[PDB]
């Protein structure tokens, strides 16, 4: 009975940030300073899960380094963290089986894709599932969304869904995705005979947290077409593919959920991350023995950081440790890591800057994410959409233009480290 | 005008008995004229419009009709308001409750209220006048609960199809409406509609009221559309479109051109509204099956009964009966509702049924749960259960259940 | 009835500090006499149902419905216009103040119209008489209050410098109006955008202000102590100041006003001429206007999502009463300037600018 078991699903968007997924894995880098792990397990904790099982595909010891390392492997911990590694380009599916495959499920349990950031309890809605289920266990599943605007800029394609629930039982009687190409929506009407006041919702987030029953995995080692949670399984259900079985949304309409799958996620959440949206899970908390402390406007620093004189910071800013900052520069609404210095009389503006950086004198940054150790040298500039690896140095003199990734090996992107790295290039 | 210009006007609708066959066949009584509670279903719309603060509403009825029911108005109406009849020839059956205003249109000169018949309401009006007046929108249409029938579902092959309500909680707008006419194979939902007013309450155990309030200028458009058959059916759905189809952007010109709703600069419109409104209590329009419930859901009354005669040997309670009918020894009346001076045999049994006026049952007989339209006539010893008489219709010594008699031909 | 109302109305005047305030609302057309026109009906249904309904435009809508009214009088053969007239509209009175209690800006456009219809010329005709006074009113809509605004707006952006931070509280069309100006004038400015339960009247000036690209800031007004050290001017717009220099607003306004100067901050009152009274207010609970308490069970962050509370049963449960009075008073040792159309007088200088106008010989 004592027993609140809980998978996570890493490395299965793995793909989207590609550029930078080389030396560190997705679900190991920052946000805000911090990695994304530890938002999501902070998360679990609040849930009162007592036992993780964590897949992996990519860097699994660089993966496992951490959580073995992490404070998460101490007997303080709430819950005992257990690594498992399986074949790369995990679908969500066969990570079911896989699990079903192991007899690991002892009841009722949670699952997230990626690295969730949330301080919803879920203490409440699992208690939610546990009733309806005790009197119908044909009830497997229960999903989590929150509440928002059919236009918030936390809301995008993947969690750009419609529901359709009972408004007093609160059961997703049908569901679909939105693809600007589907213009309609089509429900079977044999619902209405079985339903008596249905709400149909666009502003839903999906936030793709869905508590399962025991019955999922052996459900799902049977119909083993189902691969994707979303477009498989919940279809399935609700177009009795499945043996007549219930599911249920538990629609949250206050605290934070979301999570970490889009560039233009990670820009999202960590501004409505620097804005307290997530309290406690802030900088200013300090979970990991940082020094951080708010300061007005929502600007961030640590302890032993040096900003010159002349120097300005605007609102929504974050500094990181061990960071210089030269004379006569500004940065505004910029993340950066620890141990990190910019150069002099330069500009940054709504960018991502990680541990161990440089910059060059007199130089222009703007909405591009920066990976952990990156020189750029005097006099060069960087426009939005840009996106750079570790290790990877641009020479004096230079620009980079939009979306323009780039990498410090030799696969698919156009990378090469040395100096400069454009139009001047090295390794070609 | 007594110093006061007027609000709105008054539209009551008294087609066909369209659905309710058995009793309204015949030309000798309409579907305006069936007594509820031993008083005709007309008395209901006037009596909530008179109350309303209407001093004067104007009717439209059939043909056939134009002659039967203001003589039930100059003798037989109890209120006190002033009704315009109206009969236009065109009425070709064909014809729907659109189609017919269109034909009166040049009556209208404010807002209006559409009503019908059989338009069975104790909502307090000023629930439905003030949502008006203060949302001001381009309509306002009245929903309730659907009736729930307190004996056993007989037979119910043609209750009022069903209806499907989408309605916007917040603005208590109204955005979908469609009956299982305009059916749907796969049933379908406009999502350019979701991305505005991205929540939409269902409804499906909902039933409408013929109660709507339109603006003044929603006549200009039935003017000019022709295509607009029945209000229910054509107009409302038409109305809802437009609130949210984009391309739908057919000529709108008819709000802007000197409505008149400041009447100079433009602080109104711009933009076509749509609400509705539910309530909980005493709210529905007979089609047939309705007329066996909102006539036993009709005693709220209170007692006694006059100028009839029910001699010794005979009992009846909490019934309503009206003038001059009489009850002859040993029979029984029970749980029913008998019209004006009818005529109750010798040992007979008339228990959960319905009886209208001038008729006359002779001895020995039972009526369990029926409907006798008025006229009628059912010989001795007959036995009928759950069946309809049709009107100035006699039967001798027969019986059946579940069955429709009428005057062959 | 009336005297028996009466003789109730006298004895809530108890133990209770708001024993004499009026509670007694029509929120329905319920048993509405029939004197009553149909474009006030509509009014007195927006004024109890309507929440963001500024005293300005009450005022105005006020009197547009007036001559509508007056447009469909008709006077009987046997008596003249102006005979007869005001006791048809104070038989409308008499209904809209049961909607809602009547604004200080509506009390004063009644009190000069009631005027008019006695200093009219009898010598005149119907048409003559109605065609002048509903100039007589759009004269008044003009000079007194929409000329008025776009003089108080220009007066007030003059004094608004590039680099300060504003800070309104609850929504003043005024105060919103000069905003939206100093925006599109050039001047560089931040507002900060004070809001309080339970009407979250804050968050539609939030709104409009964010929609013209104003760098805004948003917090209820328990944060006044930790918001007010970015401040540098405070400006509030009144429902009306009083003789003594007072300023009669909505609820936080005196402790704006308060919290501001005990940290220098100046208290900037904009605020029509017509909204002057002859009155004054030693307290903020003699002369007020009551709202619903059962406004403040929704604990919510709303107010229609029917989301229930703790003290759903007060008007049941004895020794518990929930209230939320709806202005109060800000002595004029708080109040910096107000911003009349006459220009930036101290706020003390009141009754002079009311007896100014009272040169109608």
């Amino acid at each position: 009975k004592h027993a609140l078991q809980a998978i996570v699903l890493s490395d299965s968007y793995n793909y989207r940030f590609r550029p930078l997924t080389l030396d560190k894995p997705r679900c190991l880098l920052p946000l805000a300073n911090t990695p994304l792990i530890e938002y999501t397990f902070e998360f679990l904790a609040l849930a009162g899960v007592q036992e993780v099982y964590v897949f992996c595909c990519a860097h699994a010891g660089q993966i496992r380094e951490y959580i073995e390392k992490s404070k998460w492997n101490l007997p303080s911990s709430p819950f005992s963290v257990n690594t498992i590694v399986s074949r790369e380009s995990l679908s969500v599916g066969d990570a079911l089986r896989e699990l079903d495959s192991k007899q690991l499920i002892t009841s009722d349990f949670i699952l997230v894709s990626g690295d969730v950031v949330s301080n919803v309890p879920l203490n409440e809605v699992l208690k939610e599932h546990r009733k309806r289920r005790e009197d119908d266990k044909n009830a497997i599943m229960t999903m989590v969304v929150r509440e928002a605007s059919p236009f918030h800029r936390t809301r995008a394609r993947t969690e750009s869904s419609v529901f359709v629930i009972d408004k007093k039982t609160s059961q997703c009687v049908h569901y679909q995705a939105n693809e600007r190409g589907k213009h309609y929506v089509s429900m079977d009407p044999e619902i209405f005979n079985e339903h008596e006041e249905l709400e149909v919702r666009n502003d839903l987030i999906d936030c793709q947290i869905d508590i399962c029953s025991n019955d999922v995995p052996a459900l799902f080692t049977e119909n083993f077409d189902y691969q994707d949670i979303r477009k498989d399984f919940v279809y399935g259900v609700l177009t009795s593919d499945l043996l007549g079985k219930k599911i249920h949304c538990h629609v949250a309409k206050e605290n934070y959920a979301a999570r970490v799958r889009s560039l233009q996620t990670y820009d999202a959440i960590s501004k409505d991350v620097l804005s307290r949206w997530v309290y406690p899970f802030v900088p200013d908390s300090n979970l990991l023995n940082q020094t951080f402390s708010y300061q007005r406007h929502q600007i961030y620093k640590e302890e032993d950081v040096v900003l010159a004189r002349s120097c300005i910071i605007k609102a929504r800013t974050l500094i990181g440790a061990y960071t210089k900052v030269g004379d006569a520069s500004v940065v505004a609404n910029t993340i950066i890591g620890r141990n990190c210095t910019i150069g002099s009389n330069c500009s940054i503006d709504s960018a991502f800057l990680w541990e161990d950086v440089v910059i060059g004198d007199n130089c222009r940054i703007g909405k591009a994410i920066l990976a952990n150790s990156v020189k750029i040298g005097n006099n060069c500039s960087i426009e939005d959409g840009a996106i750079v690896a570790a290790g990877v140095v641009i020479g004096d003199n230079t620009i980079i233009e939009k979306n323009k990734r780039l990498t410090t090996f030799e696969s698919h992107s156009q990378g090469t480290l040395n100096d400069p790295s454009l139009v001047g290039i090295g390794g070609r | 005008l007594q110093s006061i210009p007027i609000e709105f006007q008054a539209v009551v609708f008294a087609g066909f008995g369209n659905s309710l066959y058995p009793l309204t066949g015949s030309d000798a009584l309409p579907k305006a004229l069936l007594p509820i509670g031993n008083k005709p279903m007309l008395h209901y719309p006037l009596y909530w419009l008179e109350a309303a603060g209407f001093t004067s509403a104007i009717l439209i009825c059939m043909e056939e009709a134009e002659a039967h029911i203001n003589a039930w108005l100059r003798s037989g109406y109890e209120g006190h308001m002033r009704i315009h009849v109206e009969a236009p020839t065109i009425l070709d059956d064909s014809k729907s409750s659109a189609d017919a205003l269109r034909a009166v249109s040049h009556l209208i000169k404010n807002d209006f209220v559409c009503l019908s018949c059989d338009s069975i309401v104790g909502l307090p009006p000023y629930t439905v006048l003030d949502k008006f007046r203060l949302d001001n929108p381009s309509a306002l249409a009245v929903y309730s609960p659907v009736l729930k029938y307190e004996h056993i579902t007989s037979q119910s092959k043609e209750i009022d199809a069903k209806q499907l309500i989408g309605i916007e909680e917040k603005t208590s707008r109204l955005l979908y409406a469609k009956s299982s006419a305009d059916v749907g194979s796969d049933f379908t939902f406009r999502m350019s509609l979701l991305w505005k007013h991205p929540r939409v309450t269902l409804n499906t155990n909902l039933s409408d009221a013929h109660i709507f309030v339109f603006k003044h200028w929603v006549i200009d458009l039935i003017r000019e559309k022709e295509s607009i058959s029945s209000i229910r059916g054509d107009l409302i759905p038409y109305l809802v479109k437009c609130q949210y189809q984009k391309s739908f952007t057919v000529r709108e010109n008819i709000q802007r051109f000197l409505s008149s709703p400041s009447s100079q600069e433009i602080k109104i419109n711009a933009l076509i509204a749509k609400d509705g409104i539910i309530c909980s209590r005493a709210n529905n329009l007979p089609n047939y099956f309705e007329l066996n419930k909102c006539i036993a859901k009709l005693t709220p009354e209170q007692r006694l009964v006059d100028v009839t005669v029910s001699e010794r040997a005979l009992v009846g309670a909490d019934c309503m009966v009206n003038e001059g009918t009489t009850i002859k020894d040993n029979s029984n009346i029970k749980k029913s509702i008998i019209g004006k001076n009818c005529v109750i045999g010798k040992g007979v049994v008339v228990s959960n049924s319905i009886l209208m006026d001038n008729i006359v049952v002779e001895d020995g007989v039972r009526l369990e749960s029926c409907i006798v339209a008025s006229g009628a006539q059912i010989g001795a010893k007959s036995k009928l259960r759950e069946c309809e008489i049709g009107v100035d219709h006699r039967v001798e010594a027969g019986r059946i259940a579940r069955g429709e008699r009428l005057v062959d031909m | 009835d009336a005297n028996l109302q009466e003789k109730k109305i006298f004895e809530e005047k108890q133990v209770s500090i708001f024993s004499h305030l009026d509670w007694r609302r029509r929120r329905t057309t319920e048993n509405i006499p029939k004197d009553i026109h149909p474009a006030v009906i509509r009014l007195g249904l927006k004024l109890a149902n309507y929440k963001i309904f500024g005293s300005n435009q009450r005022c105005i809508d006020l009197l547009k419905t007036f001559k509508i009214v007056i447009q469909d009088y008709q006077t009987p053969y046997g008596t003249t216009l102006s005979r007869h007239l005001t006791t048809h509209i104070n038989s409308q009175i008499a209904y809209l103040v049961s909607t809602r209690p009547l604004s200080i800006s509506m009390g004063n456009a009644i009190r000069f119209l009631k005027l008019e219809i006695s200093v009219l010329d009898i010598d005149l005709t119907d048409d003559e008489g109605k065609e002048l006074l509903l100039e007589k009113i759009d004269s008044y809509i003009r000079d007194r209050i929409i000329i008025a605004g776009q003089v108080i707006v220009q007066a007030a952006t003059e004094k608004i410098q590039d680099g300060d931070v504003i800070l309104t509280y609850l929504h003043s069309s005024t105060v919103n109006d000069v905003l939206i100006h100093a925006k599109n004038v050039g001047k560089k400015f931040r507002v900060v955008v004070v809001d309080s339960r339970p009407e979250f009247e804050g968050r539609v000036c939030l709104k409009l202000l964010t929609e013209h690209g104003i760098e805004c800031t948003y917090v209820m007004i328990s944060a006044l102590s930790y918001i007010m050290q970015e401040v540098t001017k405070i400006f509030l717009g009144g429902h009306a100041m009083l003789s003594n220099g007072a300023l009669y607003s909505r609820a936080g306004t005196s402790l704006i006003s308060l919290l501001g100067h005990e940290s220098n901050v100046p208290v900037i009152a904009c605020c029509e001429s017509y909204k002057f009274t002859e009155r004054i207010q030693l307290d903020s609970l003699v002369y007020n206007e009551l709202a619903p308490g059962d406004q403040l069970v929704n604990m919510g962050v709303d107010d229609f999502e029917e989301k229930p509370g703790v003290l759903a049963n007060w008007k049941s449960v004895k020794n518990l009463k929930l209230l939320s009075l709806k202005y109060d008073v800000t002595p004029p040792r708080l109040i910096t300037v107000c911003v009349c159309e006459m220009g930036l007088l101290p706020s003390t200088s009141v009754p002079a600018i009311i007896n100014e106008f009272k040169q109608v010989y």
